[PDB]
C-alpha cells in the first residue's frame, strides 16, 4: 500500500 | 524513585512509565514512526515494535517475511476508526477511554487487533453494567 | 489489572512494565533491531526508540539529519563494555545491577549517554555508603 | 498480550 | 529523561 | 561505520  | 527488588538489582518504580510516555511523545512528534495504519478514510502513525509489543495482530503482521519491511498497513475498512485510534492511545498511555458510545466498537477492534486484555476488560464492564 | 484513573479513563497498571517486557523480547530475538552500538570490540543490538526514551545522548543522535538513519553507532572507545551493557539492560528492564566493582563505569557511562537521573542514584549510592 |  |  |  501506499499513502495518497 | 528506585527500590531493592526481590532480586539483587536496583529498581526504578517510573521507569517503564516514562518509557512510555517518551515514546508517545516521539510519537506526537512524528519522531521515527516507521508505519501508517490505515482504517478506511483515517491513517495513524505509529512505531512497529510499539505496535508489536500491544498486540497479536502487529506482531504477526512485522514478523512476516513478506509484510514486515511495509511502510502503509491497511486494517479491514469496516473497523471503526474512532475505536483503533482509542486503543493505540491506550498502547501509548496505558489509558484506556471506555465509554457506553465506544465499548463495542473497542471491543470488536481489540478482538481483530488480539488484545485479549483489553477484549476481557470490555466484557466485564458489559456484564458488570447489565 | 485495571483501575479507574483520576480522568475519565480506565487505566492499566500493568501496561507500560508489560510493553517494556514485550520490547525486551523482541531485542532477544533480535526482531526489528535497528541499531548495533559499538563500545571497543562488543556489539549492542537495540530499537532506536528505546534508546531516545531512555538516553539524552540517543534522542539527539537520531534526531540529526545526517546520522538518524545510521544502522551503527560508534561510541567512545574508553566507554566500559559492561557499564554499557548494564544500562542497556536497565533501559529495557528498569533493572540496574549495581554493584561495588561497577558503580564507577556504569556513573561514567550514564553520564556520557545523558541519563541524569542514573548518575543522581550512583551518586547517592556512593555517599550513602561512603 | 506477549511476544512470544 | 524526556524527550523534549 | 560497519560492523564486520
Amino acid at each position: 500500500w501506499r499513502v495518497p | 524513585l528506585y527500590f531493592q527488588g526481590a532480586d539483587s538489582c536496583i529498581q526504578f518504580t517510573r521507569h517503564a512509565s516514562d518509557v512510555l510516555l517518551n515514546l508517545n511523545r516521539l510519537r506526537s512528534r512524528d519522531i521515527l514512526t516507521d508505519v501508517v495504519i490505515v482504517v478506511s478514510r483515517e491513517q495513524f502513525r505509529a512505531h512497529k515494535t510499539v505496535l508489536m509489543a500491544c498486540s497479536g495482530l502487529f506482531y504477526s503482521i512485522f514478523t512476516d517475511q513478506l509484510k514486515c519491511n511495509l511502510s502503509v498497513i491497511n486494517l479491514d475498512p469496516e473497523i471503526n476508526p474512532e475505536g483503533f485510534c482509542i486503543l493505540l492511545d491506550f498502547m501509548y498511555t496505558s489509558r484506556l477511554n471506555l465509554r457506553e458510545g465506544n465499548i463495542m466498537a473497542v471491543m470488536a477492534t481489540a478482538m481483530y487487533l488480539q488484545m485479549e486484555h483489553v477484549v476481557d476488560t470490555c466484557r466485564k464492564f458489559i456484564k458488570a453494567s447489565e
